RNA sequence: UGCCAGCCACCGCGGUCAUACGAUUAACCCAAAUUAAUAGAUCCACGGCGUAAAGAGUGUUUAAGAAAAAAAAUCACAAU
């Protein structure tokens, strides 16, 4: 008949060696195509064991220095008056304007926080955005 | 040499830890008013954490304080002192519905 | 060629950071009697209850002003391996796409 | 007979034979919402190496890896479609059921989107008919069923010696699927994307079949 | 033998294979070694392996 | 014959139709030996210790051992 054991190995293994003994006398289609283009990993059964002890994930949380600025933008003024759209691919809000004003003020050689912040804030008061200034 | 990668930075968006109503205050057993607020009006009972909503430290200090104000004779055991019934209301208990 | 992280970086969702109390613009793809299913575009749709204010205006194709509360609704419960997702997000209806 | 073995052994020697490379890009999948996962609470443990990073608690899939896999996926799908074999789209997702069914009928391909009767693949002859031929390729638009378990047909196909191509999400268990594509099964532009990508892969495959068959008929 | 962390040295073979034989002059042998250092390392290794072979022979 | 007379190394067999008893008949296996009884040879744990036999009511030390780097910080406050 065949091998219905889901655990034992990848379908490639089961099939290939099944044929190999002469039990299955008809090669399936998918076996030949699979010989042509093997996928990244062999689909072998693995047991979803939970982690114990000091073992933690390998994920790297995602952060940039831009965010270290956006943190202070939000800290002062709040979310931008332009609202947001995740529909528009290239969209950039008030916060992005603030980030790039602060970047171009950073290459200017000002190491101080208040200078960069307030002068990128006037740099924004020039372009026509309204910074509410929440307490 | 890809400069768009992530930074191994600490969380900038990290919020401030919330604080008990007494967080970095100080409690003495010599103010019976303060201790009154955390006590039940009709009973003279001491509200649990789920009502007062204080950290462990501040709750324990509140309690030790209530006891110490009671046996020395600063505060009555069996009721809230009438004077303080009309004070500000901290707790989440609604008795009357 | 644009590296993927490069695309991630300037994308309007990253510029937002935390979704908390955010101002978002969204669009309604589906309607039930009182209930508007609103895609603001993040991942999950959120859901809203049609207001007494201009009830008949919010419709199919209608755009709305959302106040985003949570990006997606999830929490862990007693003796669970993994959490439980609602397949929704939390948002409030402020007004309709003021123009 | 000899030239049948010709017509079949020909497309295997050119990796691009259907030219699917042009159907999409990293940008394509990016505006398709594909890169978004569930929370890092809900994450699967076998979804770590396909993942990119955790942005404020919400996971992000790696779209370069996604592109690499999905390439092989549509490659394979087309390759069985040319070789004249059955394809069944499974999903338990009620949002997109109609979309998928419409995709299936329009590919001239089969879809089960509905309650999955337990012994369908395991016990075919009693369920479907006295003797029956079985799907050569299954395609999952979700690896889940509405109770958030691995969908039966994963296990069943795996048992039935059938390859499988599906979209895993941050919370799915990939290990028993033949060709996974890491991506977003939850958001609508995503499923529309995947629907049409698989659809076109199929249409191209069957077309090439008609034409190379016409070639075979002219050669004599 | 299972217990022990290098049980292959409690083998009878490992005792007859290790080769040093001592002259008829040698009677007492002292091994003075140190616990903590990376400079006593190979010595402790000499204790933990070879002393078995020496002694057996 | 009928829980009787008996039988068995272990399980067990006999209460009216016993392939287990006594006696036939066929067979099987040893063979100038064959069975019974008693001792040996062999046979535990380099296994284990929540629920099965097994972590002593607690702590310290003597003997006797074992060892890379970290191995003293504080009550969220009810030791004696
Ligand atoms: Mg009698
Ligand atoms: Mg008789
Ligand atoms: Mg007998
Ligand atoms: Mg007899
Ligand atoms: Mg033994
Ligand atoms: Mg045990
Ligand atoms: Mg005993
Ligand atoms: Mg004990
Ligand atoms: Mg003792
Ligand atoms: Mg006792
Ligand atoms: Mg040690
Ligand atoms: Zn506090």
């Amino acid at each position: 008949a065949g091998s219905r054991l889901e655990t034992v190995g990848s379908i490639f293994s089961r099939t290939r060696d099944l044929i190999r003994a002469g039990v299955l006398k008809e090669k399936p289609l998918w076996l030949d195509i699979y010989n042509a283009f093997p996928p990244l990993r062999e689909p072998v059964f693995r047991r979803p064991r939970l982690r114990y002890g000091k073992a933690k994930a390998a994920v790297q949380d995602i952060f940039y220095h831009e965010d270290r600025i956006r943190a202070k933008f939000y800290s002062a003024y709040g979310s931008g008056p332009k609202a947001f759209d995740l529909f528009n691919p290239n969209f950039k809000s008030t916060c992005q304007r603030f980030v790039e004003k602060y970047i171009e003020l950073q290459r200017l050689g000002e190491t101080d926080e208040e200078k960069l912040f307030v002068e990128a804030g006037k740099a924004l008061l020039a372009e026509g955005v309204t910074l509410r200034r929440v307490g | 040499s890809n400069e768009d990668l992530p930074v191994p930075m600490e969380n900038p968006y990290k919020e401030p830890l919330k604080k008990c109503i007494l967080c970095e205050k100080h409690v003495d057993y010599k103010n019976v008013q303060l201790l009154s607020q955390f006590i039940s009006p009709f009973t003279g009972c001491i509200y649990g954490r789920h009502i007062t909503g204080l950290c462990g430290k501040k709750q324990k200090e509140i309690t030790k304080a209530i006891k110490r104000a009671q046996i020395l004779g600063f505060m009555p055991v069996t009721y809230k002192d009438p004077a303080y019934l009309k004070d500000p209301k901290v707790c989440n208990i609604k008795y009357r519905e | 060629v644009e590296s993927f992280a490069s695309m991630l970086r300037h994308s309007p969702l990253t510029q937002m950071g935390p979704a908390k109390n955010k101002l978002v613009i969204g669009q309604i793809f589906h309607i039930v009697e009182d209930d508007l299913y609103i895609d603001f575009g993040g991942k999950f749709h959120c859901v809203c209850k049609r207001p007494e204010v201009d009830g008949e205006k919010y419709q199919k194709g209608t755009r709305v002003r959302l106040r985003l509360l949570d990006l997606e609704l999830t929490s862990r419960f007693l003796g669970a391996t993994t959490d439980t997702t609602i397949l929704e997000a939390d948002a409030v209806l402020l007004g309709l796409q003021e123009s | 007979n000899d030239l049948r073995d010709r017509i079949l052994s020909e497309p295997l020697k050119h990796a691009d034979f259907f030219n699917l490379k042009e159907l999409f890009s990293v940008r394509s999948l990016f505006d398709a919402r594909v890169h978004l996962g569930h929370k890092a609470g809900c994450r699967h443990r076998f979804m770590e190496p396909y993942l990119f990073g955790s942005r404020l608690g919400q996971d992000i899939i790696d779209l370069e890896q996604t592109a690499a896999h999905l390439q092989l996926a549509l490659n394979f799908t087309a390759h069985v479609a040319y070789r004249e074999g059955i394809i069944l789209f499974v999903s338990r997702h009620r949002q997109f059921a109609h979309l998928i069914e419409t995709t299936a009928r329009d590919c001239g391909e089969y879809a089960h989107t509905r309650y999955f009767k337990g012994g369908l693949l395991t016990n075919a002859p009693l369920l479907l008919g006295p003797g029956v031929r079985l799907p050569d390729l299954i395609i999952f638009l979700h690896t889940l069923n509405n109770v958030f378990e691995p969908h039966v047909a994963v296990r069943d196909a795996a048992k039935m010696n059938i390859p499988t191509v599906g979209i895993v999400d941050t919370n799915c268990n990939p290990a028993l699927i033949t060709y996974p594509v890491p991506g977003n099964d939850d958001s609508p532009p995503a499923v529309r994307l995947f629907c049409r990508l698989f659809q076109v892969a199929i249409s191209r495959a069957k077309e090439k079949r008609r034409q190379v068959e016409a070639l075979y008929r002219l050669q004599g | 033998p299972m217990k022990g962390r290098f049980p292959i040295r409690r083998t009878l073979q490992y005792l007859g294979q290790g080769d040093v034989v001592f002259k008829d002059s040698v009677k007492v042998m002292t091994v003075n070694y140190n616990t903590h250092g990376e400079l006593g390392e190979g010595a402790r290794k000499f204790v933990f392996f070879n002393i078995p072979q020496i002694q057996y022979k």
